[PDB]
């Protein structure tokens, strides 16, 4: 427990996940200005689905947490 | 100006002085060493003048100064019966942890004397401060004076260490801001006259206790979230280790006198039964592992654990016998935890250069006087009568039984196990066997510094263990300010 | 005042080709902004919600002349970078004011103090921030679509031209293309949301568009949909300007690429134009009334972008080993608190929103010169490090790296507690300014109902600072890989100071060595004034806040 | 910092105390490492929060005498 | 209340989450480095959008679906339906740990954004004078005592003025004992 | 448009690498302490 | 705490730093007259921030007042 | 309607650009020509010469804009040779 799960489910869960979770989301980041533009239009795209399908909080959050977990998933 | 914020500019006078030397000599680092210590003579020298002119039953606060100029934050200091002792303990201590590390630190020394006399300017606030928010700011302000004391000054795991403590204290004290907040929204402000008056409703006073409890149970810290103390208690440097341990640990049993107790009565009732599991899940677990520590200075860290699950539960009892124990549990840890690192840490990591207790046997042969004093710190440890920590343990699980009757018998197992992990180390290292042959040379027994700070906090522990009414007069008034309830034929009067 | 200036300093760049000019031009660029502020300054005599100046196309309100007096200080600070050279030569022999005032010093300066560096030799730079920050303060006070639009464009141009102003530096180039054609896209955004305003309202004037809004928020031919619509186009292209997530991608490329001493004013004026912008579009934007209006209020998107921002800008930080990529992710995360205090429209979270706007300026400043000077600082130092010796233009951002910071506090030791002092505001610790600023922020939004926000506000705040303990652990936990040089110091190596009168006549040679050249005192001073304001906020706080109070009294005032 | 005295500090001992200061990096979750860290974790504090919640107030002792009664409630 | 069709409510979250990451797929495809061809958004990226679909699909209809077996709306639905969904989420990464470990993620984060009110749309107001009711809320200092006691109750240390003779009673009905307790005096 | 050493994901695995945390599988260590002997 | 007080101390707070952060040293003989400048000008700006507290207090006593008739005067009309 | 097709041609020119530089130059200039010929179309409907001045204005920009991005793209090809993104 102490040198175990109390870790691996808290301080070293946590930090073996986050650093996984953000090389991912940094591997996007490839100073390409013609990859930039089509992110900028995919964020663009999603706003106005958002805020005219008036569509529930919720499915926003599904959206959002499901994403987060593929950034921890690699390959 | 008000003899409370004497005590605050005194360590910034002498953290100025230090500064400001070397400028007027390549001047030695003995005398920034004792420039040092002189003023944290001066505080503990006032400290006693505001004992002496305390007032023991005062239902006001006292050595006020009249401010009259408001502003958004202002500094509002009072002492209280309740907060006296706490700030006694504080100017006690400072002195000795200086003293201990005296010739340990070797590098960076006017860099550790400033943290050290920073941080005794900051927890001798957060007793002294009349708001909840100000007692929030600098409950959180001695965060990175300890980030730099571990990783400049602490040991081979030193990095990981100073993580562990700022961000768990980080993220625990942010919960507590939210609460805080809300209070203050809803009363308009947190200076404590304020607050004391009002009455929550029940359901807020259920929201305001899970963010204040989330905090203390991160700062007690309770047995599922004490490894940034296994970590921070431990790499740290003596001196740090003697703040960490027998200061800071108390600024949230000090803050539960102010932040729960008086101003969300019902949802302490009402929750109590919470408390008390988690309290009696932490007497056991970390009794059990404080048995099968291989590091000297981790088992003592972990019996800090076990000791403040026992004053936790004193606080919840709703009793002045339980929240007096409290205090006297806290302040009976402030002196027998200082002396245990002082043995763990600053003894034979001094000699050994190792804290692992398979390399120690039979001290005794060659260390008589270590072995003295570091049996009645073990046993003070244990909680034997005539020592403080006695009273302190009897006084506390007396209340969390009249409070719940069942998990005060499983809080009681203490009796039992923290005299087994105590008299298991110390049979370990002073006796069980001989002199151990892992020691390729003789070690010399303690040094005229050694012993007078050992046995000036083992004093402590004694004289406060034969006559505790010395802190006891002060706290009965004061303390009788947060029980809730009422007895048929003694209230409403008429 | 400011076009006087940049008309003036024009004709006088305009028949000169000389590089020598250049530090007079940024000097007279600082005596220009400072005229600016005793006219803004006496400006400030009556109160009203706004007057329309110039036919109705610009406003003045009491927000209005407070925010173009910081803009104008922030540029003051900023120019002082140009102003001065970054080092200079002390003695004890040369100290006093008859010495300073009217004894001289003679030597040979030009390795000593850099004399021609690059920055010290752009003989434009000094009227490209002038025309930046005249966008900035029109964007402040337009009053009209068209007004924002022209606004807009005269801040982003010049933007784009002082990222491209390092000709010679591939580096620099390509991060004012990237800049130009990233920023171009949401010019296209912020000109297609004002066109369909007018399109549909006849009008540009924004108290029209207000009063239409107004009538229409009633708890039938025509819904007036689009002005939601509209402007959450129109804050799609704003969103972008500020970098707040998803729209972030270019701010950590853009602000690594340029030399540092251009992302001191390209990654702090922008945001304090934009910010003062939104606010009070979005007061007059509010449903009082809960009607199908609020169901697609367009602070929707400034609710989302926050809490992507803080996510995003708190999460991706922990994998960057560059600094300028760092402190560009630090950014977002702080506009995730903007944004949140923005979208909760309270007296309180207005007032914490003018708090942490000005407080959070004044202190990724100091973020700023802390790093330029201590690039400045090494150097008398020299290092075998095989990885620095890699690096690109290291003349343009001498720190890189934020293992260059190693062992920093045994080169520099106040020098790196003001640099923990500014990152420990980040943060939020108390007793810093940092942390009066997020509390007044989840204060604002608990007392409105932003609870859930609240919560994952002070989680990501955690995990933002475990990136800025990274930098801190790195300056001070270890020793540094940069060690003296050694011929600065051969006692052999001294360079003779000689000391004047007034009449040109030696009063005393002197004999010195790299223990006699120093940080210049801009530098010093600016460093020490704002360490100082961070950590003595709780005893200074009567007045700037009271200025909020104030601010927002009238703001929403009847 | 000070020098120490000489220590035979064993090789294998050594190696004892960087097995466990490093221990928790191999933790994985396997079904015996589940089923340990659920009734330590929960099962037996839910147990005891039980018994705490049903007793609480249940008795008191404070000046009963014969003829009345413990419990309370 | 009045019943909803689950498998029909659920469906359109999976049309309105799958949809999404249909979109999600489009952007792989068009970033894709090499000559994929357009009918590689529903080959090489189709679990892409596959997850999307399972993800929404389980949501909707599970709360949809515990909002009907409740007999009630609440923010406890909200949290049912992102249970479920979490442990829909982790099915696809095949691991055990992280079925439970993402249906917490997720179960409490939905929950926690539904009991705190609707955030990201806009806050309910309450349309009441703020300083009246923050006002109330501050100098409402004493209450009536019957008031306090339900929340608490009688004892643990709050005997209410009676509590003896109440008590009396209540250990009589249950117990069936009469109390009379011993005088522990030899005269009078 | 950048240079690799700037925005490559590479010196991020340079930096912060993989193989700082350990995964062995229940054959290369079944005490779960580090292939301890 | 006093202004004038606290500001003039701010400005000899700011020339030590300045000097820790040149690691120049403070109290050279010939540079002492910078301590009584920094003061200074740390005693001249809490003058004017004086005034602008003076006028400040002013400006919220007025609107604490004013939110006072709007408040009054709505709960009058009401009273129909 | 032809507003929003040409407005669309822009965007697309967006989404299908995975190397051409020149390309998004040119379909930041197409939306401009949409949303300037959406107010030049509203304004001959509404009577009103201010839909008239504006595109004006937007014509003066968006010819500035061309002066900066040609110049800066100059800039860049100067050190670099090639205005293309490896992919
Ligand atoms: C909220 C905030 C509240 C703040 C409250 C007050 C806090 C304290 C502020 C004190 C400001 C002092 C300003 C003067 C100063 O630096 O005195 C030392 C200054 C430099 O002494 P030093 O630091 O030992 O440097 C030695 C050499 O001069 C070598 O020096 P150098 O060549 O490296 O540079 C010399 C000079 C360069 O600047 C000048 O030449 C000043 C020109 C002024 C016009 O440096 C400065 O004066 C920098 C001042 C920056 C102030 C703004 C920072 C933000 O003393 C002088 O000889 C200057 C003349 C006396 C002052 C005249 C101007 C006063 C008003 C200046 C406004 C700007
Ligand atoms: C912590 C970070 C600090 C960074 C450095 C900057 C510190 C100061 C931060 C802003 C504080 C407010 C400054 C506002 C502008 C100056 C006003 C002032 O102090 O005096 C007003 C006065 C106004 O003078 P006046 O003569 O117009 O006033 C007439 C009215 N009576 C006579 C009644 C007072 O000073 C000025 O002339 C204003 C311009 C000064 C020059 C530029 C200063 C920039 C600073
Ligand atoms: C007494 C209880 C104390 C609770 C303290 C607070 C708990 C904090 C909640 C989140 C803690 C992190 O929770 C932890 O998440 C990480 C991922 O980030 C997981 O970490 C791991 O997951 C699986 C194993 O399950 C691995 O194959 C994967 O490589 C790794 O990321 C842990 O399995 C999980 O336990
Ligand atoms: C909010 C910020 C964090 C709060 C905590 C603040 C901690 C502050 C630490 C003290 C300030 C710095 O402390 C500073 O350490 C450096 C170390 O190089 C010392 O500097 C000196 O160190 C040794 C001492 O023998 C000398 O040989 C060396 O030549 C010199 O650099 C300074 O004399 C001391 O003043
Ligand atoms: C409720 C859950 C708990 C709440 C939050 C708790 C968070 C605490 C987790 C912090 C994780 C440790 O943080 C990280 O630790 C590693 C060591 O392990 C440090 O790494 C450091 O120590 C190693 C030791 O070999 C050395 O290489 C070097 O000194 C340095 O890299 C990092 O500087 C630090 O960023
Ligand atoms: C480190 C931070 C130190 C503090 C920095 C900020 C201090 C300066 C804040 C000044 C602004 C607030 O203080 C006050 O505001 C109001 C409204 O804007 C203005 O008040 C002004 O308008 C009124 C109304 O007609 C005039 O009668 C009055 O003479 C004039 O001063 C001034 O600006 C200032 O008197
Ligand atoms: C479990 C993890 C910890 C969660 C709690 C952390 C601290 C919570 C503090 C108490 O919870 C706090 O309650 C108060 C009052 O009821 C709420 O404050 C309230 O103000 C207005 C007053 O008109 C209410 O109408 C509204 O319901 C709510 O915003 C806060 O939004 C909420 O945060
Ligand atoms: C040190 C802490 C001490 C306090 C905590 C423990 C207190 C224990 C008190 C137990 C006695 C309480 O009061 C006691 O209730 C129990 C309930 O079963 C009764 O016990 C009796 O109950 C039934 C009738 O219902 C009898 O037939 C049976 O022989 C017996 O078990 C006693 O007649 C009564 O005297
Ligand atoms: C993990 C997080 C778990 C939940 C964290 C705290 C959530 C707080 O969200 C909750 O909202 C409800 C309904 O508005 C409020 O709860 C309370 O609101 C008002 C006061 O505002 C009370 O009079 C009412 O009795 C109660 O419902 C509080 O604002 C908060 O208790
Ligand atoms: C809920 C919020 C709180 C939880 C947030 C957790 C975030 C943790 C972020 C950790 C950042 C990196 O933290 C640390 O970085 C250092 C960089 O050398 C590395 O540390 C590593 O150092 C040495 C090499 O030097 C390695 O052999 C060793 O395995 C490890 O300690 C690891 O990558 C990581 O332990």
């Amino acid at each position: 427990l102490d040198k175990g799960s109390i870790e691996l489910f808290g301080p070293y869960g946590l930090e073996r996940g986050l650093v996984k979770l953000s090389k991912n989301i940094s591997s996007l980041s490839t100073s390409h200005v013609t990859t930039y533009a089509l992110y900028i239009l995919v964020g663009f795209i999603l706003y106005l689905i958002y805020n005219n399908l008036l569509l529930d909080y919720s499915y926003l959050l599904l959206i959002i947490i499901l994403l987060l977990l593929l950034m921890m998933i690699g390959e | 100006m008000s003899l409370l914020y004497v005590l605050l500019i005194i360590p910034i006078i002498g953290i100025f002085l230090i500064s400001t030397i070397d400028s007027f000599y390549f001047f030695n680092v003995s005398y920034y060493k004792k420039i040092a210590l002189i003023t944290t003579i001066l505080n503990l020298i006032v400290s006693l003048i505001i004992y002496i002119l305390f007032d023991f039953s005062n239902n006001q606060f006292q050595f006020i100064q009249e401010n009259l100029d408001l502003s958004f934050y202002d500094i509002y200091l009072g002492v209280d019966g309740v907060s006296i002792y706490f700030v006694l303990l504080t100017t006690i201590i400072m002195p000795i942890a200086l003293v201990s590390n005296w010739n340990s630190i070797t590098n960076n020394i006017k860099s550790y004397l400033i943290i050290m006399l920073l941080l005794e300017t900051l927890l001798l606030a957060v007793f002294l401060v009349l708001d909840v928010l100000l007692f929030y700011i600098f409950f959180e302000s001695i965060l990175p004076p300890l980030f730099i004391l571990i990783g400049l000054f602490g040991s081979s795991n030193k990095v990981r260490a100073s993580f562990y403590i700022f961000l768990y204290t980080l993220l625990g004290s942010l919960f507590l801001l939210l609460s805080i907040l809300t209070m203050s929204s809803i009363v308009g402000t947190t200076y404590f006259d304020v607050l004391l008056k009002s009455s929550f409703e029940y359901t807020t006073q259920l929201f305001l206790f899970f963010g204040i409890f989330i905090a203390f149970a991160v700062k007690t810290p309770v047995w599922g979230l004490n490894s940034w103390l296994l970590r921070a208690h431990v790499e740290s440097p003596l001196g740090g280790s003697i703040v960490l341990a027998a200061i800071v640990l108390k600024l949230s049993l000090y803050g539960v006198f102010r932040l729960i107790l008086p101003i969300l009565p019902q949802a302490s009732l009402n929750l109590t039964y919470i408390v008390y599991a988690i309290g009696a899940i932490t007497v056991l677990y970390a009794s059990f592992s404080t048995l099968r520590t291989v590091d000297v200075k981790e088992l003592i860290a972990y019996s800090s654990v076990a000791h403040a699950a026992i004053y936790l539960m004193g606080v919840f009892s709703n009793t002045i016998q339980g929240l007096e124990g409290a205090i006297l549990l806290g302040l009976a840890h402030g002196f027998v935890s200082s002396g245990l690192f002082i043995c763990a840490g600053g003894i034979l990591y001094d000699r050994t250069g190792t804290r692992l207790i398979y390399f120690f046997r039979g001290l005794t042969q060659i260390m008589p006087l270590f072995s003295l004093f570091f049996f009645i710190l073990c046993l003070g440890n244990a909680g034997t009568p005539l020592t403080l920590n006695f009273v302190g343990e009897f006084m506390s699980l007396y209340g969390t039984l009249e409070r719940l009757p069942i998990a005060g018998m499983l809080a009681s197992t203490s009796i039992i196990f923290s005299a087994a992990y105590s008299i298991y180390m110390y049979n370990r290292i002073a006796f069980g066997g001989s002199v151990s042959l892992y020691f390729i040379d003789c070690f010399r027994d303690l040094t005229k510094r050694e012993f007078f700070i050992l046995f000036t906090l083992v004093s402590f522990t004694v004289i406060l263990g034969i006559y505790p009414s010395f802190v006891l007069d002060g706290l009965h008034y004061n303390i009788s300010s947060v029980v809730y309830g009422i007895e048929p034929n003694a209230s409403y009067l008429t | 005042m400011i076009m006087i200036s940049i008309l003036s300093l024009l004709l006088s760049t305009s028949v000169t080709l000389r590089r020598d000019m250049s530090i007079l031009f940024n000097r007279i660029s600082i005596i220009a902004l400072a005229y600016c502020i005793l006219h803004d300054t006496m400006s400030l005599s009556f109160i009203s919600k706004g007057i329309g100046l110039h036919g109705g196309l610009l406003h003045i309100t009491n927000l209005t002349q407070i925010f173009h007096i910081f803009i104008f200080i922030i540029s003051i600070l900023i120019l002082q970078l140009t102003s001065f050279y970054p080092r200079k030569v002390w003695i004890p022999e040369y100290s006093s004011l008859k010495d300073i005032f009217f004894n001289k010093i003679l030597y040979y300066r030009t390795k000593i103090i850099n004399k021609m560096g690059e920055h010290m030799k752009i003989i434009e730079y000094p009227l490209i921030l002038l025309f930046v920050i005249s966008g900035a303060v029109f964007l402040i006070s337009t009053n009209d679509l068209v007004s924002i639009f022209l606004s807009i464009e005269l801040q982003s141009y010049g933007l784009y031209l002082l990222s491209t102003i390092y000709r010679n530096s591939e580096l620099s180039t390509t991060g004012g293309l990237i800049y130009f054609l990233l920023g171009g896209l949401s010019s296209c955004f912020i000109l297609l949301g004002t066109s369909l305003l007018y399109v549909n309202s006849g009008t540009t004037s924004l108290d029209g568009l207000y009063i239409l809004n107004s009538i229409s928020d009633v708890n039938s031919w025509y819904k007036p949909y689009y002005l939601n619509f509209s402007l959450l186009i129109f804050s799609i292209g704003f969103l972008f300007k500020v970098s707040a997530a998803p729209f972030h991608f270019w701010s950590p490329d853009v602000y690594d690429a340029i030399p540092t001493i251009v992302t001191t004013f390209v990654a702090i004026i922008a945001k304090i134009s934009i910010f003062i912008f939104l606010l009070e579009l979005v007061y007059y934007t509010n449903s009082n009334a809960n009607s199908y209006l609020s169901e697609f209020s367009w602070t929707y998107a400034l609710l989302i972008s926050s809490l992507l921002s803080l996510i995003i800008g708190t999460v991706v930080g922990l994998t960057q080993f560059r600094i300028k990529r760092l402190l560009a992710y630090s950014t977002i995360s702080h506009v995730g608190f903007i944004l949140l205090a923005l979208s909760v429209s309270s007296i309180e979270s207005t007032q914490a929103f003018i708090f942490y706007l000005i407080q959070y300026s004044i202190s990724n400043l100091n973020a700023f010169f802390i790093l330029i000077t201590i690039g400045f600082s090494l150097y008398g130092y020299v290092t075998n490090n095989k990885e620095y010796k890699s690096l690109l233009d290291k003349n343009n951002s001498p720190i890189q790296l934020i293992s260059q910071l190693k062992g920093y506090f045994y080169i520099n030791p106040l020098l790196s507690l003001s640099l923990a002092i500014t990152i420990f505001s980040f943060v939020g610790v108390p007793p810093l300014v940092g942390f009066f600023a997020k509390q007044m922020v989840l204060s604002a939004a608990l007392d409105n109902g932003y609870i859930f926000l609240s919560l994952i506000a002070i989680i990501t705040s955690v995990i933002g600072a475990v990136y800025y303990l990274n930098v801190i652990k790195e300056i001070f936990f270890y020793s540094p890989e940069h060690e003296v040089n050694p011929v600065l110091n051969e006692s052999d190596s001294n360079f003779s100071l000689r000391i004047l009168n007034e009449k040109n006549v030696l009063i005393r040679s002197v004999l010195l060595k790299g223990r006699n050249i120093f940080i210049s005192s801009p530098f010093s001073i600016t460093i020490s004034i704002i360490t100082n304001v961070i950590l003595l906020f709780i005893f200074m706080n009567k007045e700037w806040l009271s200025m909020g109070t104030i601010l927002v009294q009238i703001l929403f005032s009847a | 910092g000070l020098q120490h005295y000489k220590i035979a500090m064993d090789p294998a001992l050594v190696r004892l105390g960087s097995m466990i200061s490093n221990r928790y990096k191999y933790f994985r979750w396997t079904k015996r490492t589940a089923l340990v860290s659920f009734m330590y974790v929960v099962v037996v504090p839910s147990t005891i929060g039980y018994l705490a919640y049903k007793t609480d107030g249940l008795w008191d002792l404070r000046a009963k005498r014969r003829g009345d009664l413990i419990s309370e409630r | 209340y009045h019943p909803k069709d689950a498998v029909h409510l659920g469906l359109k979250g999976a049309a309105v989450v799958g949809g999404i990451g249909l979109l999600f797929a489009a952007v792989r495809t068009s970033l894709a480095r090499k000559n994929v061809g357009p009918w590689a958004i529903f080959t090489r990226n189709g679990k892409l959008a596959a997850t999307f679909a399972a993800v929404g699909g389980a949501y909707d209809f599970t709360r949809a679906a515990a909002a009907n077996l409740r007999e009630k709306e609440d923010w406890v639905n909200n949290g049912i339906g992102g249970l479920f969904a979490g442990a829909t989420m982790g099915l696809t990464t095949g691991r055990i740990p992280r079925v439970l470990g993402f249906a917490a993620l997720t179960g409490v984060v939905l929950a926690t954004a539904e009991y705190a009110g609707s955030g990201l749309r806009g806050v309910f107001k309450r349309d009441v004078d703020e300083y009246e009711r923050k006002e109330f809320l501050r100098k409402n200092r004493r209450r009536p005592i019957e008031e306090t006691l339900a929340e608490i109750g009688e004892g643990r240390g709050i005997k209410p003025p009676g509590y003896y003779e109440r008590r009396a009673q209540r250990l009589k009905e249950k117990y069936g004992v009469d109390i009379n307790p011993v005088c522990a005096d030899p005269d009078q | 448009f950048l240079p690799e050493a700037m925005v490559g994901r590479s010196k991020i695995d340079e930096k912060y690498p993989d193989s700082d945390y350990p995964t062995l599988t229940d054959k290369e260590d079944p005490d779960m302490n580090g292939g301890y002997i | 705490v006093n202004r004038i007080l606290f500001w003039t101390g701010f400005g000899l707070a700011v020339r030590f730093w300045q000097l820790g952060i040149e690691m120049r040293p403070f109290f050279n003989r010939k540079s002492l007259w910078a301590y009584p400048l920094f003061g200074g000008v740390g005693a001249s700006f809490g003058y004017w921030l004086q005034s602008i507290d003076e006028k400040q207090t002013k400006m919220l006593e007025e609107r604490k007042q004013a939110i006072l008739e709007k408040r009054a005067r709505r709960a009058q009309r009401q009273a129909e | 309607n032809i507003t929003l097709i040409l407005f669309l041609i822009g965007i697309l020119g967006f989404v299908l650009n995975r190397k051409n530089i020149i390309l998004m130059l040119i379909s930041i200039e197409i939306m401009l020509l949409s949303i300037t010929f959406l107010i030049l179309l509203s304004s001959l409907n509404m009577d009103d010469i201010i839909g008239q001045t504006y595109a004006i204005y937007i014509i003066v920009v968006a010819g500035a804009e061309s002066a900066i991005g040609l110049g800066i793209l100059v800039a860049f090809y100067r050190l670099r040779g090639s205005i293309a993104i490896e992919y």
